[PDB]
RNA sequence: ACGACCGUAUAGUACGAGAGGAACUACGGUUGGUGGCCACUGGUGUACCGGUUGUUCGAGAGAGCACGUGCCGGGUAGCCA
RNA sequence: CGAGUGGCUUGCUACCUCGAUGUCGGUUCCCUCCAUCCUGCCCGUGCAGAAGCGGGCAAGGGUGAGGUUGUUCGCCUAUUA
RNA sequence: GUCGGGUGAGAACCCCGACGGCCUAAUGGAUAAGGGUUCCUCAGCACUGCUGAUCAGCUGAGGGUUAGCCGGUCCUAAGUCAUACCGCAACUCGACUAUGACGAAAUGGGAAACGGGUUAAUAUUCCCGUGCCACUAUGCAGUGAAAGUUGACGCCCUGGGGUCGAUCACGCUGGGCAUCGCCCAGUCGAACCGUCCAACUCCGUGGAAGCCGUAAUGGCAGGAAGCGGACGAACGGCGGCAUAGGGAAACGUGAUUCAACCUGGGGCCCAUGAAAAGACGAGCAUAGUGUCCGUACCGAGAACCGACACAGGUGUCCAUGGCGGCGAAAGCCAAGGCCUGUCGGGAGCAACCAACGUUAGGGAAUUCGGCAAGUUAGUCCCGUACCUUCGGAAGAAGGGAUGCCUGCUCCGGAACGGAGCAGGUCGCAGUGACUCGGAAGCUCGGACUGUCUAGUAACAACAUAGGUGACCGCAAAUCCGCAAGGACUCGUACGGUCACUGAAUCCUGCCCAGUGCAGGUAUCUGAACACCUCGUACAAGAGGACGAAGGACCUGUCAACGGCGGGGGUCUUAAGGUAGCGUAGUACCUUGCCGCAUCAGUAGCGGCUUGCAUGAAUGGAUUAACCAGAGCUUCACUGUCCCAACGUUGGGCCCGGUGAACUGUACAUUCCAGUGCGGAGUCUGGAGACACCCAGGGGGAAGCGAAGACCCUAUGGAGCUUUACUGCAGGCUGUCGCUGAGGACUCUCACUCCGGGAGGAGGACACCGAUAGCCGGGCA
RNA sequence: GUGGAAGUCUGUUAGAGUUGGUGUCCUACAAUACCCUCUCGUGAUCUAUGUGUAGGGGUGAAAGGCCCAUCGAGUCCGGCA
């Protein structure tokens, strides 16, 4: 079976969904964690230092 | 017996199941009563349809030569 | 290389895990205070998913309902016991100290009260030949003289299900069966049919191991593969 | 846009002890190539006509579908070898 | 032993292409060369004849079918001018 | 699709009718996920729609989803999270152990709903009628009340009960047809309340010594049949519900086969087939309460995923519509749906191309190869070789039969079930279409079913049962983690880990020198601490004594890595190739030699065989069965070929509409030669050449496409290997700390393990922290 | 005779797979498609949903296969000009 184009007629699953904390569709909800601002694992904001160059 | 294997398996795989599942298989003397009606319950499971008498023995014979040598000593 | 299977293994995941969820009772001896005043009734038997051996269903007198190490022999409606002064009769469980010497037993204690861990799979006996007031030497399947607390309870009798290994699985799909109520990863894939990333084996134009199979005591994991701190190998002599 | 071969008469002759065995010329045919043609033979011919299986239109009659004819038998013109 | 011609083989060289000139063999379809295998016209013969052998002119036409092998090549069979 | 017609400024494709078609496990009906308003109405055509559009899943505006009894909700599953504890430098990190919570919308468990009616759009939700469940309150009954039952369960075979459907018979109602007398539709009516009860189990009677019974197994003096009785089923029968409802009308009765549903019997397991909430147990009247969330629509060749209205992908139920037949098969046809797998018009419609039909005579000559195509075919009877693991081979092979019509026989309770007989009779052909094997032999490989390179490899590769070796007594062996801890393990040697070989059958020789592993070890070597000597008012440092693991040394071991020659009638380096097999899928010479077979055979098979460079679990030989595996032979077959022809359908060609891309330094009508960085449309010399356009097959533009995969170069990269260099985990071992009392020893008090506790085992060891030596491609 | 076993046979039942055609397609209907052919189809079977394992790590009947068109070490951003 094709990788492409014939497997993509499975794809009927929920993850990611409208998070509740920060208004993004990035709530997993099958792992109940937020994977933009980090509800769900941390109390605190997901937020690294990566996400902007090093100098800024 | 083996006859179920077809051509397949070869001579000693089947010539052994047929043997073991031919003992398996005879008339069992209840150890309660005295009737020949013991069968194969299931793996090492024995039971007599006349009294209803369930207890463990080996797993394709009722009694094995260990435990016979039990009753003795 | 990569991981070799031995060592995903260590991991636990549910590849390699047991079927836990599925198996029925962990086999232990009863606790009593003392007197020996227990005993219980036969009420059925089962087979054990966890060793493709029969279990007996037992009612003891104080109410208590248990799975019990069933010993070759044991039928519904028989009175086991339990105790110091427990009769010395099949499925009856008692020190190695009140035992005869000379007699069959099985699911003996490593450590008085532990409930029992030697001789416990399909048709195995220990055998109980010398006594004492100190120690008790027993004879466990491996052939192996193993010296024990008289204190160490056990239970007389074979293991039922004896003769079970007589029977050839003939086809890959009984095997197939049985695995699937074991913690093991089945079939085997052979480490030379691999490739050098995956095994120490593994590689090659043809197949063969690359080195010598007897490997070191001190090899580590990863390494620690094929006939591990071999005394010797082959049948020749 | 014609190439080449076989056969007959020449002749059982010339030549030759014999065995064997030509030619010029005149004929008939074959093969390969070439161009055209369909009276003849052959192919096709889901034009056409008949037989017949299953099913549907109640039967009969007469029909549809079965891959672009259901299958089978015959086959005009034309096109062809 | 000596002097050459060809550019089909092999070797040599490293000029051309590494921002790619698609491989071998086969096939199909076209043109050509002559150092001519057959055919035409000839010369010599250890040319009687018949059948040959060798040579000259000559490239119009022909040079086919098969068995093994991917084979080119080559071996083999029956036809063939 | 076509002819008429409707609307409209405008109609091939928007709508009506007729005629003609397409879809039958779907192109129909109901839904899960997913989409998210796509649903309905009105108004529109700038956008989207493979052409057009008055149409629309498009644009704009409004409207639309109603629940005690359908789902959610509740329960618990694999498993997940939170808190506590502990770890970690630390945490948003981490395993265990507690507690708590989460975790199933078709498709797990589960209190309770049916029928009719209604809207443009909802509907077990609204309306009408009827029924039912739970909780609470009141009243009567009741003292019972928690034991038990249920929830609640695998795979295979099978009996009985039985509804719908389908079919048959006959009657009634309506319709169709018009030579007969046939053909079609209907003939209805729920939940619920009540009642009936087969099977299983049991009781009494009875008293079988051979009877009883089954599809089959089976049953019995430990009490068979018979007889009587207890318990006891359907989504089933029956009555009510119902002068409810529905129907234009009639508003049936019997039967067979019987999905659903109910209830039994048998067989299998080195496999044992959830749990919890809840229900029952545990009565009745009346009344009150029953909130919250979901509900539209699509569910796909246009509403989902695939950038698209994408020929792909995507779960469940309807598996009982008719004929057909073994059939959920083909073919044909209902119900229901559709003409939207959405551009049309024209030319006998040429060449050429895609699918395909038929081809005389020959019959594999084609070709690497029979690739492609063809042949055969269903069912019954007869008959069936070598070989074989006795199963098989086998549908071997081969031979015969096959329709219709008339009258019958047999099996069975019967079928609209099956098996036969006699007679008549038509065709070229009776499995008449459809459905539907070509067959046989030799050799190689792997035993077999199975697995695999999603996307060029399905194989001989992997797996497998079987054979074998290794480690380990469980405070284990093996493995994961930095640690806290963890998998194996609800396990315990008939175990489970680590490897090799790869069914069966006959077998599996010789070698321990090297390497590996393991055991032993007088002596030799072998680190650090402590100790002794020298040195230093101390220290650095030098040396000694002692000596662990390890090494030297010795031994064991090849189903451990591997080896099995040259020379002579021993030498390297341990042995010197045994049974077998052999020009091999291993043989350079090589198309080896002989034979078979063919006109001819580098092929194939057999024999020989000095084997460039066969050989025994790096398994050897051999082998029935199996195989989309490799090679070869025969019969049959045939357009593969001789050698091509004609035809069919879709394109191609012309016309309306829609409308890209690739590619482009410039110039460019070229051809023959030459030259040039040696492969020129453009330079040089000649030749030819009036321009534009249509169709064609692709000779050239070293045509387009891709900064060559080959090769080399770079003090480039990466994956992999090892007795490369250097290090790092890990294992072993000495020492110090924890650590205590009296080169060998006892004890108990730390510490560790077993025990519910009492206590037991072990014990200054082990664990842990630190360090030293050895091993150490496991890793960088 | 009964019985009805089997990693058993035939089989486009459903469903799974993917041998040949080196066909059609190859600016595709499609960044793995279409047709015919072909294999399996009671079991080591196929499948929905839920759920676990994560990057030198998984998973692997082992092909260096697979881990969202990405694999001899995923993807994203950063180190980084
Ligand atoms: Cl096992
Ligand atoms: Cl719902
Ligand atoms: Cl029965
Ligand atoms: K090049
Ligand atoms: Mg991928
Ligand atoms: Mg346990
Ligand atoms: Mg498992
Ligand atoms: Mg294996
Ligand atoms: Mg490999
Ligand atoms: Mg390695
Ligand atoms: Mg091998
Ligand atoms: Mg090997
Ligand atoms: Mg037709
Ligand atoms: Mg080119
Ligand atoms: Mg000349
Ligand atoms: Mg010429
Ligand atoms: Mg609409
Ligand atoms: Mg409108
Ligand atoms: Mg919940
Ligand atoms: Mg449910
Ligand atoms: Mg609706
Ligand atoms: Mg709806
Ligand atoms: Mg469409
Ligand atoms: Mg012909
Ligand atoms: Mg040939
Ligand atoms: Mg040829
Ligand atoms: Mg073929
Ligand atoms: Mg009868
Ligand atoms: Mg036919
Ligand atoms: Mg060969
Ligand atoms: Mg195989
Ligand atoms: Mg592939
Ligand atoms: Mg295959
Ligand atoms: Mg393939
Ligand atoms: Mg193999
Ligand atoms: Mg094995
Ligand atoms: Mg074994
Ligand atoms: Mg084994
Ligand atoms: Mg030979
Ligand atoms: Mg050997
Ligand atoms: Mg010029
Ligand atoms: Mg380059
Ligand atoms: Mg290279
Ligand atoms: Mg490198
Ligand atoms: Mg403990
Ligand atoms: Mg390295
Ligand atoms: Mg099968
Ligand atoms: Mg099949
Ligand atoms: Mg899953
Ligand atoms: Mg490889
Ligand atoms: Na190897
Ligand atoms: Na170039
Ligand atoms: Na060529
Ligand atoms: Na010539
Ligand atoms: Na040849
Ligand atoms: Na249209
Ligand atoms: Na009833
Ligand atoms: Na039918
Ligand atoms: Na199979
Ligand atoms: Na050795
Ligand atoms: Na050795
Ligand atoms: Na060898
Ligand atoms: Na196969
Ligand atoms: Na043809
Ligand atoms: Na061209
Ligand atoms: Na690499
Ligand atoms: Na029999
Ligand atoms: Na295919
Ligand atoms: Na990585
Ligand atoms: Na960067």
């Amino acid at each position: 079976t094709g990788a492409g184009t014939p497997s993509q007629g499975k794809k009927n699953t929920t993850t990611h969904t409208k998070c509740r904390r920060c208004g993004e569709k990035s709530y997993h909800t099958k792992k109940k964690v937020c994977s933009s601002c980090g509800f769900g694992k941390s109390a605190k904001r997901r937020d690294y230092e990566w996400q902007s160059k090093a100098g800024e | 017996r083996s006859g179920r294997f077809g051509a397949r398996y070869g001579r000693v795989s089947r010539r052994r199941v047929a043997e073991i599942e031919s003992e398996m298989n005879e008339d069992h003397a209840c150890p309660n009563c005295g009737e020949d009606r013991v069968d194969r319950q299931g793996t090492g499971i024995w039971q007599c349809s006349y009294c209803d008498y369930k207890f463990t023995g080996g797993s394709y014979k009722p009694e094995t030569p260990g435990g016979k040598t039990v009753r003795r000593s | 290389g990569r991981r070799i299977q031995g060592q995903r293994r260590g991991r636990g995941t549910s590849t390699f895990r047991a079927p836990s969820h599925r198996y029925k009772a962990d086999l232990e001896h009863r606790k009593v205070e003392d007197g020996d005043v227990i005993a219980g009734t036969v009420v059925d038997i089962e087979h054990d998913p966890a060793r493709s051996a029969p279990v007996a269903a037992v009612e003891f007198e104080d109410g208590d309902r248990r799975l019990i190490l069933a010993p070759e022999g044991v039928g519904v409606g028989d009175e086991l016991q339990v105790g110091v002064s427990a009769e010395i009769a099949p499925g009856n469980t008692l020190p190695l100290a009140e035992i005869p010497e000379g007699v069959p037993v099985c699911n003996v204690e490593s450590s008085p009260g532990d409930g029992g861990k030697f001789a416990r799979a399909s048709g195995v006996n220990a055998q109980l030949l010398t006594h004492d007031r100190n120690v008790a030497v027993v004879k466990l399947p491996s052939g192996e003289m193993k010296r024990l607390d008289p204190q160490c309870r056990a239970t007389i009798g074979v293991v039922a299900g004896g003769g079970r290994t007589d029977k050839p699985f003939v086809k890959a799909g009984n095997k197939h069966h049985k695995m699937k109520a074991r913690g093991t990863k089945w079939p085997n894939v052979r480490g030379v049919a691999m490739n050098a990333v995956d095994h120490p084996f593994g590689g090659g134009g043809r197949q063969h191991p690359g080195k010598p199979k007897s490997i070191s005591r001190n090899a580590p994991p990863g390494r620690k593969v094929g006939d591990i701190a071999s005394k010797r190998t082959g049948r020749g002599g």
